[PDB]
RNA sequence: GCUAAACCUAGCCCCAAACCCACUCCACCUUACUACCAGCAACCUUAGCCAAACCAUUUACAUAAAGUAUAGGCGAUA
RNA sequence: GCUACCUAAGAACAGCUAAGAGCACACCCGUCUAUGUAGCAAAAUAGUGGGAAGAUUUAUAGGUAGAGGCGACAAACCUA
RNA sequence: CCUCCGCAUAAGCCUGCGUCAGAUCACACUGACAAUUAACAGCCCAAUAUCUACAAUCAACCAACAAGUCAUUAUUACCCUCACUGUCAACCCAACACAGGCAUGCUCAUAAGGAAAGGUUAAAAAAAGUAAAAGGAACUCGGCAAAUCUUACCCC
């Protein structure tokens, strides 16, 4: 029914709702893996409780029952998202031997800086689509001007900062 | 789910699954006086109608017999101090019409 | 006439509105009179477990103890898997012949 | 907060602060460290220089950004709360905020201000240790639940048999569903 | 802001120059 | 109305300073350190001017010859038109000639 | 006659004459998309 | 700025002195002044 | 006595040394910031203002030898 | 994206008399006068006018670019 | 009392007089909240060959010239089924809440849509308008303007 988007009605607007401790991430490598799928639509549940509840905290102007509640409900999702991610990155290194699931190619782009590429999921092989092969992935050496002075730039960004750090680390040592 | 990569399907593919969803509605009240057994949604950009179909009937159990959804744009007129407009968030708002009759009126909460 | 807002689906006139929507990932094709086919096959269907008589719940107590990280790497996974690797004194040579990718990325998160 | 940022008395995500530090202020910054830092949240210190000196006191609170202790109850002035309309409301004193080194850490069983140290010792492995004398001060510093919390029990289970088979499939196996189509191999580039 | 020191110190001759005649001394 | 109101925070000149109390030291190590080295030779500074005077011309043809391969790459085109702007100044300019 | 309407503006000529695809359409196009690259402009194209 | 004149006030208070009978804009602005205290003396 | 005045520190500059930058997730050469369908691809003398009182050949892009040999409407100049 | 010309496929043209015809709206242009001249407007307003089924008018996308374009040549027009 | 305006679509703009509240010609500005739901309209097409001489004009006579704005078949392939997006406003282009510019469909005079006057007095000069004894171009460069509807000729 759609209750489920609610609490229950004995804590409908206290202004204060105990709610303590957020998953941290070893106690989900302690859990096991059926109940971590079974655990995502526990917390999925009440984060979409919770975000309902807001929705009506500002528009009836009144401020949230309690706002500390939210961010444990999705810094244990992030929790719930990182413990499976490392599972996953664990094994597709041992039997694949290879981390980053999405292939990529260290590529040049028409602007010439170098960059990493993601891989697009096609159907037919790369020299027979149409639309990938107007896609300029090279240098042409008109840039190879614009690359310097790009280049040139953060050569004067980065010794902007580091000679005023100097006068920061000087003026403090003068009067202390 | 939302910000992934999706599989292709081609012609005996497999049925595309997702397990752990990656985006969450929150449930509104409408403003402009809706009918009995319609219960309007805050759906995230990505998401579609025959997904909030089978998010509400898998997740909550809940039996939809109609979504119709609209996108909504927000305002771009605000400026800070410095005189650049600060977006309001573009959302999309579902209308799930509830079958079986069961008159379905947003509760008041904060008593 | 703007530059700095950014191009949605909202601006141009009718044959732009309606070519680039949001990023809602479509499912079918069109036929020949504008006919959609929704292939039931690329929509995710979700698949929900049955979390009647369930233990675990969104928050844990502060009485628990306190733990220290300890990531989990690809030698700490193979540890605990090679302990019934030793009485020769699971694995998949290549991801072709299997419904779920590891490498070149079959399933959905 | 935008860098350059004033870290004064009331905190920097508050009523207050937005009053004082809009987001388009800039002030002149103010100078500062030493993350061998030796006063903590509920100590019990002393007063060398201004009003009130010698005089002992708690502090409630530690702003490092500026190198603060709030002494509990002391060096304290006078400002009028609520006042709401055109009345007076109540006189309540408040704590100015007590630069570091204009407060020095005391010891126990003798109650004199004495410069602190950082001795490693055995028993394991970082705590004050005192100058003058030996004496080692400490770090100074009934729940139950509700509803939607699991236990102390069920938290620790440990249910996870380590085995490698990429969760997708473990419960794909373990809902009993079936899938009889194969995945056939796309052009990923 | 201006380096000088002559200016700000012979200015505030002229303040007192100029503070003794509005208010007077006894 | 432009003159401050408050006098400035006085200067405190640490005259007897490390920098300040041995400045000019090892200066005369050639007439009596029998001319191993040169004073010219003690200057710290850029490379294209150390121990040279020069004029704002000459300042210029040097740094452009000595460095000017490995200078910034707008500060360079910069360099090459202030050597033309001096060179149209000092050869065509001035009373005097 | 009258005079300040010379932008008569749609999106279809928007973007097929100062949009990101004809600027990269030339070798001339792209060093103007490496200018506002160079001087850190927010908007490089229509 | 190397070198910017800090006691500014104190030449046009030498001129203004000498002006500060007149009437008119001549005594208080100073270009006004100096045409006009100089032809005074 | 209104308007105002006042202010030090953000930062910057010039060198010194050292060669510098790249990857949360998704998206971005179609109408960039768009999940998914049958074509060609870059390699070249700079010119001119200005000086010659015009202009037409010409006119600069460590120290020392040396502004020397040379060049040059044998002239500006190089 | 204005304007000169062109291309693709569009659109409009009442009512009366009887054809690059005539009267005459919509529409297009701008003859003459008056106002306006920091104006409502960086060329407009009120009349009055020339054309108004054509060598017309006009929306949409495309094309030709400066040593050039385009031109029913006014050495016009090519973002005041 | 005006309506020489309107209501939609297209193009453009992109939340721009909706709710609640705050301030300081006059009271569309600022903050919070909320809305525009697809059937209308976009977003189409399995190949390989092969077919299409007779305009439109009520299309029937009759008349043309400038010579025209809409068609298939053959065989092979083919069971997934209605997604995605636009939908608001007193709006755009002219620096402006700019007597200007602005395609189309109906309303061909209104069922829509608006207010020429902040209050007074009723000088000059100036703008527009209406009326005029007798005369009727005597005005002036010129019947320009206004009024009446009009004669014949010359040059180009
Ligand atoms: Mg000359
Ligand atoms: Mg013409
Ligand atoms: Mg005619
Ligand atoms: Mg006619
Ligand atoms: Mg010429
Ligand atoms: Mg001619
Ligand atoms: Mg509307
Ligand atoms: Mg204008
Ligand atoms: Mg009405
Ligand atoms: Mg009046
Ligand atoms: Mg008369
Ligand atoms: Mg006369
Ligand atoms: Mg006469
Ligand atoms: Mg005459
Ligand atoms: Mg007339």
């Amino acid at each position: 029914g759609l209750e489920e988007f609610f609490d229950d009605p004995k804590n409908w607007g206290q202004e204060k709702v105990k709610s303590g401790a957020a998953w941290t991430c070893q106690q989900l490598r302690n859990k096991s893996n059926e109940d971590l799928h079974k655990l995502w639509y526990v917390l999925l549940k009440e984060r979409n409780m919770l975000l309902t509840l807001e929705q009506e905290a500002k528009r009836q102007r009144l401020p949230m029952p309690s706002p500390e509640r939210l961010d444990k409900v999705v810094d244990s999702m992030d929790a719930l998202d990182k413990v499976v991610q490392e599972r996953e990155d664990a094994l597709r290194l041992l039997q694949t031997g290879q981390e980053r699931a999405r292939p990529g190619a260290w590529r040049r782009d028409i602007f010439g800086r170098i960059i990493w590429h993601k891989f697009k999921q096609w159907v037919i092989p790369w020299h027979l689509n149409k639309r990938y092969n107007r896609k300029r992935f090279f240098a042409l050496p008109y840039v190879d001007h614009f690359l310097r002075l790009e280049r040139e730039k953060r050569a004067r960004i980065k010794a902007r900062k580091e000679n005023l750090e100097r006068k920061k680390a000087k003026i403090l040592l003068k009067k202390f | 789910a939302r910000n992934v990569v999706y599989p292709l399907y081609r012609l005996g593919g497999p049925q595309l699954r997702v397990f752990r969803t990656n985006f969450f509605i929150q449930l509104v009240r409408p403003g402009v006086a809706q009918p009995e057994d319609t219960v309007q949604f805050r759906i995230p950009m990505e998401m579609t109608r025959v997904d909030l179909r089978n998010y509400l009937e898998g997740i909550y159990n809940v039996p939809v017999a109609a979504v119709r959804t609209r996108v909504q744009h927000g305002s771009n007129k605000r400026r800070d101090h410095r005189n650049v407009r600060i977006k309001k968030p573009d959302y999309k708002v579902a209308y799930v019409q509830l079958a079986h009759g069961q008159t379905f009126t947003f509760p008041d909460l904060f008593p | 006439a703007d530059r700095m807002s950014k191009w949605t689906s909202k601006r141009g006139p009718r044959s732009f509105r309606g070519r680039k929507g949001r990023g809602a990932k479509g499912i079918g094709f069109l036929t020949s009179g504008w006919r959609f086919v929704q292939i039931k096959e690329m929509v995710p269907e979700f698949v929900v477990p049955d979390l009647t008589g369930f233990k675990l719940k969104p928050y844990v107590s502060y009485l628990a103890p306190e733990s220290e990280e300890t990531p989990l790497t690809a030698a700490q996974l193979f540890s605990e898997a090679v302990a019934p690797a030793i009485e020769k004194d699971g694995f998949e040579p290549t991801q072709e012949g299997k419904l779920f990718q590891l490498y070149p990325r079959n399933f959905l998160r | 907060l935008p860098p350059h940022y004033r870290y004064g008395m009331s905190p920097p995500g508050s009523v207050a602060d937005k009053r004082k530090n809009p987001p388009w202020i800039r002030r002149r910054p103010v100078v500062v460290s030493d993350e061998d830092w030796y006063l903590f949240c509920g100590d019990t210190v002393e007063i060398l220089e201004g009003k009130d000196a010698g005089k002992q006191g708690k502090v409630v609170q530690v702003i490092r950004q500026r190198n603060w202790v709030v002494v509990g109850g002391l060096n304290t002035h006078y400002r009028y709360i609520g006042k709401t309309m055109d009345y007076r409301g109540t006189m309540i004193p408040s704590e100015a905020p007590l630069l570091h080194r204009q407060v020095k850490l005391v010891d126990p069983m003798d109650r004199k201000p004495t410069e602190i140290e950082w001795r490693f010792t055995e028993a394991g492995e970082r705590v004050r240790v005192s100058t003058r004398s030996g004496r080692i001060i400490p770090k100074p510093e009934t729940w139950i639940d509700g509803p939607k919390d699991t236990s102390v029990e069920d938290a620790l289970e440990r249910t996870y048999v380590p085995c490698l088979k990429t969760l997708q499939e473990e419960v794909m196996e373990a809902m009993g569903i079936k899938e009889t189509r194969k995945y056939k191999k796309v052009y990923w580039y | 802001v201006k380096k000088g020191f002559r200016a700000a110190f012979r200015f505030q001759k002229e303040l007192e120059r100029q503070r003794l005649l509005r208010c007077p001394p006894p | 109305i432009g003159i401050r109101l408050t006098l400035p925070p006085p200067k405190v000149v640490d005259r007897w300073n490390e920098k300040r109390a041995m400045f000019g030291v090892y200066d005369n190590i050639g007439i009596l350190g029998n001319f191993e080295k040169h004073p010219k030779e003690l200057i710290r500074g850029p490379i294209w001017l150390r121990g040279w005077k020069g004029n704002e011309l000459q300042r210029c043809i040097r740094k452009r010859k000595m460095v000017g391969s490995r200078m910034f790459a707008d500060d360079l085109h910069n360099l090459n038109k202030r050597i033309r702007y001096l060179y149209k100044h000092f050869n065509r300019h001035g009373k005097f000639r | 006659k009258a005079r300040g309407n010379e932008y008569q503006p749609s999106n279809i000529k928007r973007k097929n004459k100062h949009g990101w695809v004809r600027r990269l359409s030339t070798p001339a196009g792209v060093q103007v998309i490496l200018r506002r690259m160079l001087k850190g402009r927010k908007s490089l194209s229509h | 700025l190397r070198n910017r004149v800090t006691d500014r006030y104190f030449r046009i208070q030498e001129v203004l002195k000498h002006a500060r009978h007149f009437r008119g804009r001549k005594n208080r602005c100073y270009r006004l002044a100096v045409r006009t205290v100089i032809r005074a003396f």
